[PDB]
């Protein structure tokens, strides 16, 4: 009796990923995307962005200057590129709990990582 | 944009669906697996769920390949490719039992595999002796 | 010190998927191929379909009635629904090498599976 | 139809990509990572990689979090938020020392993460003491 969830059989074509994402402070998150496809992404300011808990993710605005909103180093994303995405938070993150930022771009890609 | 609200939607549904086999049990040509829901969404839409089962059946004393996949029913008396379960939502922390109806009983002690996709992706894989 | 390739923090949203793949015989190969997203997949039949040993994979054509070639038992995918796909082949599989069975969808999703 | 070749051949470069950390290694504020090629494919987009180093700098006696990415260069003395490779190509089975200039030497017996990304998508994270 041998059981496994998922499988490494099973995949399918990356186009765009979250390299990394970590908190750099008790208010703050980065992270790296990165574009592995061979289109340009494009208008990135239009992406929705969604941070929190696991389970508990709430939508975070773009370039509001009141938290919690999020930045990002530039606009488009050439195939091979990476910019990096900062989120700004109005709450401290607890220091014992699993959190997930996840970015859906405009054309609907979506990518998520946990830390 | 709504795309972009569908989308965001499933794959944190993807995200927080996990399930995992916690017994196997054969009688006749009758397979009963105890599932388990580890995750966080509730598991219902059963109709988009796939059941694969890879097992050597006993045709004639003859151990024989078969790999055939099993569709949902309601059915209480249900036909063979087919499968039920004795719950109509099973909730995180819960388990239940799954029935799928074999074509032919398996031969013994031979190994078996079984597929279990939930209808938002996430699966589990069990490999055993039936 | 500890390293291991790729994590499962970084994930992205699956629409399309094989379920399950594996070979039937020495000629044939079943995958169940199984759309896990919100919308209708068409023209199954105008998909591109690869199979070969593992760095080796060669094309594989539509209902040509002469291997290699594959079929598939609905010419849609609804939300929720499985088709299967037999590809029928010319000489016999080897029993200590890997396989990977490749699907391109005529929208361009593109997923794998390997036994 | 084009997308559908694109598709096709991106994908299976991603499956054939495979990368593994040997040893990692370190003198004043220079990090080499001995880097292994396990796939089939060959890997010289270093423009395209991603280096990303989580680390405890010493900076003035205090340990301070940093967290940054590195961009290549083929320059064999890079400046600090630069790595190089001493290879322009590593081809299936080679290894390859990467060397990561940081910004300041890691702080004694701290934990860092190094995720090298390929060109790909396929990646490798080592996590340890520096
Ligand atoms: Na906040
Ligand atoms: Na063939
Ligand atoms: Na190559």
């Amino acid at each position: 009796m041998s059981s496994y969830s998922i499988q490494q059989s099973q995949k399918m074509l990356t186009q765009l990923q979250i390299d990394y994402a970590t908190n750099t402070s008790s208010n703050t998150v980065v992270a790296y995307l990165h574009n592995v496809g061979e289109t340009t992404i494009s208008y990135l300011q239009n992406s929705v962005v969604y941070f929190g808990p696991n389970g508990q993710l709430q939508p975070v605005g773009y370039n509001s200057g009141s938290s919690p909103y999020w930045t990002v180093t530039s606009n488009s994303l050439q195939p091979g590129s990476k910019v990096k995405i900062i989120i700004y938070l109005s709450s401290p993150l607890s220091s014992n709990q699993y959190y997930t930022i996840q970015i859906v771009t405009p054309n609907g890609y979506t990518v998520s990582y946990m830390f | 944009n709504q795309a972009q609200e569908l989308n965001h939607e499933l794959e944190l549904e993807q995200l927080e669906t996990k399930i995992t086999v916690s017994s196997v049990s054969l009688t006749g040509s009758t397979l009963n697996v105890v599932l388990e829901n580890n995750g966080s969404t509730n598991l219902y839409d059963f109709q988009g769920f796939s059941v694969i089962v890879q097992y050597y059946a006993n045709i004639s004393n003859i151990s024989t390949f078969n790999l055939s996949l099993y569709n949902y029913t309601k059915n209480s008396n249900p036909s063979p490719y087919y499968w039920t379960i004795n719950t109509p939502l099973l909730a995180p922390g819960s388990q239940a039992t799954l029935t799928i109806i074999l074509p032919y009983p398996p031969y013994p002690n031979t190994q078996a595999t079984v597929v279990i996709v939930t209808n938002y992706g996430p699966s589990v894989i069990w490999r055993g002796s039936l």
